[PDB]
């Protein structure tokens, strides 16, 4: 459950939320993947 | 006015450091502890935490208890505090005890007395020989290693 | 959802244009951990041991013996929610503003809710990462008429128990006695058995440009920043040392490990802004929507960080 | 405090529905407007279910209990984890039990704000709508309603 | 060989629960509403309504560990102070292990029944001296927020007014929707002995015993009513529900007396052995018990 | 527990128990009072009478 | 947690973790005394002596006011090298002990400032002078205060012969009662340091 | 057999259990 | 004749106390082996 994937339909507000926080953390992986010091 | 303190602390301690670690208020018991001592336990009255008691006589419904005192009445020394049952540990006058006391707000050899609130306080009938300086663990309390081996 | 409710689309939209926080390039993978809650405390508890005597010798009998002591030490983390309001145009007015080149309403400030949105949303991030940084909340440049908040709720700049050094007036100038000042810091710091790790060194602007200057008669091949990393390779076990520059620092540097064991953030998994429910709405064409956040979450040891000042007497 | 009622030793009886809501854990008013304005604010104290006044000095400015010429509004609840108190202005009128100074209040009575938070009887800033009555040794409530500040 | 405890006969079987536990507490939540005015008519428009307030308690059992020491006779010592028809030292009353512990856990259980009926410690005829204990800690008799009632010292002989307070005391109890349970009488001898006398001139085949079994079926829907003599009271009656909604027990699981695991051994014969058991969690909802102590003063 | 809130549903029910226990006084009695002492009674329309006024 | 009370095993590994430390510090500074100060030691047999107060030895003292010149701190070092003694074993590799605050003056380029040439390698060099082109090892602990230790680590002149019993070991009586709280005993062994004389360079910078 | 006296006082434990259901089951008021 | 190894099954206290310096002593040749300076 993730707003990066175009097959995800939330069903109600409380999902929404799920998949924003969902989304930052995955985002916060994919930085830190792609971070390079 | 509590062994445990209360305010919780925001950090993680570091354990780093072997020396000077003891000087805490939640240091119960004694620096050098007998296999061979008594200890009682009684009804604590206040807290009496880290001072010399005294026995205390109710209305006669209830039992006796323990207050902070000294004196020609001191009893003994309390050492520990259950919170939870309000219960003192107490080490007779009979027994000699080394360790960390309430000192009233004095160098290594100095003799102490214990005065009406169980503070330990520079000089009469009580054998107190200071073993350390005066450790501030807050503004008004204050701590010092003693040793008591009875009445003079 | 999406079919009803168009602000929630409209979000689901726009999240992808939100930036992420400079404050991840601060911290290492493993040293951030979400944790579910929204307002409350987390409690952790740790056991230590002390000797209160000298050892007592073994010859011939004795009872009387030197004890060693054990105490535990209980650390809480407070998570505080938060909430902004925001004004916007309402969906069905958006085309009665409609013009040749944007949407919205120049005379009066009034923005499409997609792009009121991400803008807060974006200045909400700023005031996260200010707070992860310095550890107080402010909106006024001098930094007072502060927000009151919970105990145990700290950053990186005001935590408590760290080594804090500060450089005089007179020597604010002297990039010498800034690094003398370094040095005792570091030297006072205490990292123990977890040395062989990443250091980090966050930097002010105006520290970073005298940083470059030749190391001081002139050298002819090592700089400051070449001096520094040196030196703090020295207490990291000759592990990766990096500098950072932030503009919400000011004559301040800032120097701590990257080590999860010493360092930890464990913020709330709803701490970066999210929309709310909740819209209100009028006969007119102007909607209130409103965004929340968490804050919390900062856990250090004692004596791990290091926090020069430099004075603008 | 705030809730007196987890320090019990006995299961409540919940049979009768009269006499039930006069308690100092009564949060809130008796009768409550959908567009009342709340506030939340910081504040330093106890200011329960008592006037509050605007203290400001660095740090934003915070509530405690007061009242007089610095009467900014009253305090209906707290919440202890936050240390925050929710606040109706003194520019909204509110109608329900708040703190009396002592047991001489009576009905029809006009009541002040003194310099603790409490109401006693004489500007006017309510006026009694019940007796004062005793939950505590000390703690007095007295149902009211309150008007904002007339002369 | 150590007989049961005689409290299980003044609960039911469904009224009593163990739980896992020496020493700490228990605590339980109950959630109740009331209401802060009268309604609101709803008539044109009108914004402000009435409001239905909510509230939780939070009850807390304390629970305490206590122990007792003893002194016996060794285990290899026995047999030079055995004889041929009596075991121990009569001099000295020195006994072995199993007697010494079967008395004493006897004499551990009398007092844990005292304490459970009375909600007191102590050894002394008077009452007093009592051993301080734990708040929330409360027997049948001492529990608060109940109905007592008080018959004076001229009437401590009078029935009449014995029945007056008793049906008094009924009428103020509030069982409320958990009626219809069998209730429980804990009396006197003294009380027993005046409650065989016919009712009153003297009526024929009606006694005081049927009119107070009557009284009592009025109120708890006709349901059983049970008597019982208990010598540790006095000038004491006590009625209440056998209803685990209303009145519930949740003893530790370790509550009677449990041998320890250290011996006290030395040179000599004598040995000493220690003894624990728990006490406390006693539960009861408010006004569901009616106490009625006759004054002699 | 510290603030006295509860799901709609246990909250609901309470609140419900607490009328009906008001409609069974009202029926009983004629009049409507959260008092036990009858005072600060609602005032109500004629031709409302209980099984007692 | 309110009565600070554990199992045996994590009290056991504390315990163990806080008296390791101590021999560690024994070890080094040769003395015992739970204090930062250093006061209140507890009287030890003669013939018990650490790497840092062991007798006839070489001792060098940086002044007060050149607590921060490195450049002092080095010529007081050359001169203890050039006292040092080692004879037929020259040819062993070395071992320096640094405090947190010289260690980090240590790495500041050699002093105008030579590129590719710090202060430790001069260091090195300079040992390597006379232990014949050998390993140079640099050690640094914070249970040193402004102190630098020079030794060698060759067998012939400075062993060290513990007892096999000096680490922690359990005991066999544990205290029991009707209670919960039982008491255990750890026995440890102090001693065993033998060197050469004139063969270690301490070197103290006197602050104040 | 209890093999130790956690055991042992489980054991003990159960018995009491045992004897006050025992009892219940053979009151008869 | 170490605690190092599972066969290993003391019988008394003096076994135990001897295998426990048994294990130290593997334990410090084991980090002199692994040591690299």
């Amino acid at each position: 459950a993730s707003l990066l994937d175009s097959n995800f339909v939330p069903i109600n507000f409380t999902e929404f939320v799920q998949a924003i926080s969902n989304t930052y953390k995955q985002r916060r992986i994919q930085f830190y993947e792609n971070l390079k010091r | 006015l509590m062994k445990n303190p209360q305010q919780d602390s925001g950090l993680l301690s570091n354990s780093i450091d072997f020396r000077d670690q003891n000087l805490i208020f939640s240091n119960s018991g004694g620096v050098c502890t007998s296999s061979k001592d008594k200890i009682e336990n009684y009804p604590a009255k206040g807290y009496p935490y880290k001072r010399g008691v005294k026995l205390s006589f109710g209305d006669g419904t209830t039992e006796l208890e323990v207050e902070a005192g000294g004196g020609d009445d001191l009893y003994g020394v309390c050492s520990d505090i259950d919170e939870f049952s309000g219960m003192a540990t107490v080490i007779p006058i009979t027994n000699n005890f080394t360790g960390y006391l309430t000192l009233k707000k004095v160098n290594p050899g100095d003799k102490l007395n214990f005065n009406q609130h169980g503070e330990l306080e520079k000089v009469k009938s009580v054998n107190a020989i200071a073993l350390s300086k005066a450790h501030k663990l807050t503004e008004d309390l204050f701590i010092v290693l003693a040793s008591v081996f009875g009445n003079r | 959802l999406f079919d009803e409710n168009y602000y929630a689309k409209a979000v689901a939209n726009i999240i992808g244009e939100v930036k992420d926080p400079i404050m991840y390039k601060w911290f290492s993978p493993d040293q951030i951990e979400d944790v579910d809650l929204q307002m409350g405390y987390q409690k952790t508890v740790k056991w230590d041991a002390f000797l209160n005597a000298n050892p007592t010798t073994i010859a011939n009998e004795v009872n009387t013996i030197s004890t060693i002591g054990f105490s535990s030490e209980v650390v809480r983390l407070n998570y505080l929610k938060l909430q902004y309001k925001f004004r916007h145009l309402k969906q069905t007015s958006e085309k009665f503003y409609t013009s040749d080149s944007y949407i919205g309403d120049i005379n009066n400030n009034l923005l499409p809710f997609a792009q009121a949105y991400k803008l807060a949303s974006s200045e909400i991030i700023k005031l996260i990462n200010h707070f992860v940084l310095t550890g107080t909340v402010s909106i006024q440049k001098d930094g007072k008429n502060q927000k009151r908040l919970l105990p145990n709720m700290y950053g990186l700049l005001n935590m408590p128990e760290q080594i804090k050094e500060e450089v005089a007036s007179g020597d604010k100038d002297k990039m010498d006695k800034i690094f003398e000042k370094i040095e005792a810091g570091l030297s006072k710091l205490e990292l123990g058995d977890e040395f062989s790790t990443p250091m980090m060194v966050i930097v002010d602007p105006a520290t970073s440009l005298k940083l470059v200057k030749p190391y001081a008669a002139a050298s002819s091949c090592e700089k400051w920043e070449d001096v520094l990393i040196q030196t703090i390779k020295a207490i990291n076990n000759r592990e990766d040392v990096y500098i950072e520059t932030s503009n919400l620092l000011k004559h301040k540097i800032l120097i701590y490990p990257l080590n999860s064991e010493l360092i930890k953030f464990k913020p709330s998994k709803y701490m970066l802004p999210t929309p709310n429910e909740q819209v209100d709405k009028d006969s007119t064409d102007v909607a209130h929507s409103y965004i929340d956040f968490v804050l919390g979450g900062l856990l250090a040891t004692r004596k791990t960080i290091l926090q020069v000042n430099i004075k603008q007497s | 405090m705030k809730n007196p009622q987890h320090d019990a030793s006995l299961l409540s009886n919940s049979n009768e529905f009269r006499d039930k809501n006069v308690e100092f854990f009564a949060s809130g008013g008796t009768r409550t407007s959908k567009f009342d304005k709340l506030e939340n604010h910081p504040f330093l104290g106890y200011p329960y279910k008592r006037g509050v006044k605007r203290v400001i000095q660095h740090y934003e400015p915070h509530v405690e209990a007061g009242g007089g010429e610095d009467l900014y509004g009253i305090c209906i609840d707290i919440d202890e984890f936050s240390k925050t108190a929710t606040i109706v202005p003194i520019t909204n009128n509110f109608e329900g039990y708040l703190v009396a100074k002592d047991s001489t209040v009576k009905v029809k009575d006009k009541l002040i704000f003194n310099k603790d938070g409490a109401l006693e009887k004489v500007t006017i800033n309510a006026t009694a709508l019940t007796d004062a009555k005793q939950i505590s040794n000390e703690v007095y409530l007295v149902k009211v309603a309150v008007f904002g500040n007339k002369a």
